[PDB]
């Protein structure tokens, strides 16, 4: 039966919330951070829409982060804990069959109207209708309904989906009266379409001005309802946050070297080692940091991702052969200044990574699926090829050719061809920017040695997003990041239902009954021990199918910034909270 | 984001 409700100020999918009800602020912030000053940021690519939820066009990241808010705010000094932001509290029955959020009486839109349950209901229905990521994420949430003056209740299709109250705190809340209203031209607004009309939110910043496709100026609102709320103390300090968009990374970095961009996150090991020979780098005007914080408690798979919707990549032997052709040792040494570590798990860098042979509960879970998983899961620990020397490079290429021969492809006149049709084995690697070319060219050169015509096709970010949405590629240089609590998002990465649905993150086109069963077991995991064992079992099965060519990664974010930006003395353990917890030194100096 | 050489 139902019992007297228990209200919570926070939710956690792992452990207990660090902060008690009534806490004043997060520990890491500077409570006296001054309000003021300009922060100049850069963003790759462009934008052509301010619609924060429609998965169409190109939207600036600052819109959802600075103008809109969610029901709960995730603490960057904890793993999954979230605290009441637009919601004052959360209540749910023990069986997790529903979840109710009580909205804060003080929460207001920038136009002064209250944030209401009607807004939450509209936002929920709209994210599910217009955004494939949230459509999947909330697939087990049947409905949202107003159940009180300030209450929204979400109902679930099945009990014991433990993370649902937590993940429901992550979607932006949009103003129903505004989206169902009329613009200045007298035209009804439409959430189903892109827009360049500056959108209105409940967040700390408003869109003050913009140059479509080129820049956006966000301005801090002194009337932001949540300015003094515990999760916001010492946060949202810059008066103005300008974003300038760049399609050329070198032009973007030149803007940083000129002091026209204040902060730069460097994703290239060679650029980090060589591009900083400029005067401001020598006299303390620019600071460089290698920050591990945002990558702690994060699993990473970065890979060459073949598209299994295409006949050329359907054979596991072909996909395995491509790994034998990739030489990581040479790439790391000759081009990457030895900066990287080879990835060997979809949950690499966490306790969720499978290792060795399956044991205990992990082995038991796989045993109930023995007729449906690769035989290798019980006999063969996953390993990548290693190219310690030139004879080994040739031997690994011989192994690639052997796998291709088993798959029906043979060298004819030093070109790898389909043995029955004569059609050459060829593929295109789609890249989003020329900055990826130097990393990918060695792989192209390696497969060319065994008769494969691989070609790079570099496009711009707008074309890239449009092609990836429709899976219009043979292969991409892809990435999937994971938390320590796998859940409802997993079906967006490897679930069968996402293969033929545009806009999913199932880039390889994986469709497998055993994987689907493991994803279901993760979602409905009764406890942490069962979740960990099931996740390692899923990782082991994914790896044994050789769906991708795992690449590499590092354990720290490389950032450089101008010394007029101030950061908290100690960054939150699991993040940087940039730019929200940072502030202007020009302002502090009056 | 993606890390490169
Ligand atoms: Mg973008
Ligand atoms: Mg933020």
């Amino acid at each position: 039966m139902e019992e007297q409700p228990v209200w919570h100020h926070a939710t956690s999918s792992i452990g207990e919330p660090k902060y008690k009800d009534g806490f004043a602020r997060f520990d890491y912030v500077n409570p006296d951070a001054p309000k003021g000053g300009e922060l100049r940021l850069s963003e790759s690519g462009t934008f052509d829409s301010f619609n924060p939820i429609l998965a169409k066009g190109e939207v600036a990241t600052g819109v959802s982060s600075l103008v809109f808010e969610t029901l709960l705010k995730s603490a960057e000094d904890e793993i999954t804990t979230s605290y009441g932001l637009l919601a004052e509290g959360i209540s749910y029955p023990d069986d997790i069959s529903s979840a109710t959020f009580r909205l804060r009486a003080e929460a207001k839109w920038a136009d002064g109207k209250p944030v209401t349950p009607e807004d939450v209901v509209f936002s929920f229905d709209m994210v599910k209708e217009h955004n494939p990521l949230f459509s999947n994420y909330y697939r087990h949430v049947i409905s949202a309904e107003k159940t009180g003056e300030r209450d929204v209740t979400f109902r679930f299709d099945e009990k014991n989906n433990h993370e649902l109250p937590n993940i429901l705190g992550q979607f932006p809340i949009l103003p129903k009266h505004w989206w169902e209203g009329q613009d200045a031209k007298g035209s009804k607004r439409d959430i189903s379409r892109t827009t360049l009309e500056p959108v209105m939110g409940s967040g700390p910043y408003k869109i003050a001005s913009f140059q479509a496709g080129g820049s956006i100026r966000f301005e801090l609102r002194d009337d932001y309802w949540g300015k003094d709320l515990n999760v916001n103390v010492g946060r949202y300090n810059f008066r103005t946050i300008n974003y300038a968009f760049f399609s050329d990374r070198s032009v973007q970095f030149e803007a940083f070297r000129a002091g026209n961009v204040d902060f730069y996150q460097d994703n290239s090991a060679s650029h980090w080692a060589t591009a900083y020979d400029f005067p401001a780098m020598k006299d303390g005007r620019v600071i460089r940091e290698e920050i591990e914080n945002p990558l702690r408690a994060t699993g990473i798979m970065q890979a060459f991702v073949p598209n299994m919707r295409r006949e050329k990549f359907k054979d596991q032997r072909v996909r395995q052969a491509l790994n034998y052709a990739f030489d990581f040792e040479d790439l790391n040494r000759s081009l990457a200044h030895n900066a990287f570590q080879r990835v060997d798990s979809y949950f690499w860098g966490t306790e969720l990574a499978s290792s060795g042979l399956p044991e205990g509960r992990e082995k038991e879970i796989l045993e109930e699926l023995k007729d449906k998983v690769p035989a290798a899961v019980f006999t063969t620990p996953y390993k990548n090829p290693v190219n310690g020397d030139p004879q080994k490079v040739r031997d690994n290429l011989r192994k690639a050719l052997a796998l291709f021969k088993e798959a029906g492809y043979e060298l004819k006149g030093s070109r790898l061809v389909n043995a029955k049709t004569g059609e050459p084995f060829s593929f295109e690697i789609l890249l989003s920017n020329p900055t990826f070319e130097r990393t990918v060219t060695p792989f192209v050169n390696s497969v060319r040695k065994i008769g494969i015509d691989a070609r790079i096709r570099t496009v711009d970010d707008s074309q890239y997003t449009n092609r990836v949405r429709s899976y219009d590629y043979d292969m991409i240089y892809g990435i999937w990041a994971q938390t320590l609590v796998p859940g409802n998002e997993q079906s967006d990465y490897w679930g069968s239902a996402s293969v033929n649905q545009p806009g999913s993150r199932n880039y390889a086109g994986i469709a497998d009954p055993a994987i689907d069963e493991l994803i279901r077991r993760i979602v409905f995991a009764p406890n942490r021990e069962e979740l960990v064992a099931t996740t390692r079992a899923l990782d082991r099965v994914l790896l044994a199918h050789h769906y991708v060519v795992p690449l590499f990664y590092s354990k720290a974010l490389r950032v450089a910034y101008w010394n007029h930006l101030a950061r908290p003395k100690e960054l939150p353990y699991y993040g940087m909270d940039f730019p929200d917890a940072w502030w202007s030194k020009n302002t502090a100096a009056k | 984001g993606s890390d490169v050489a």
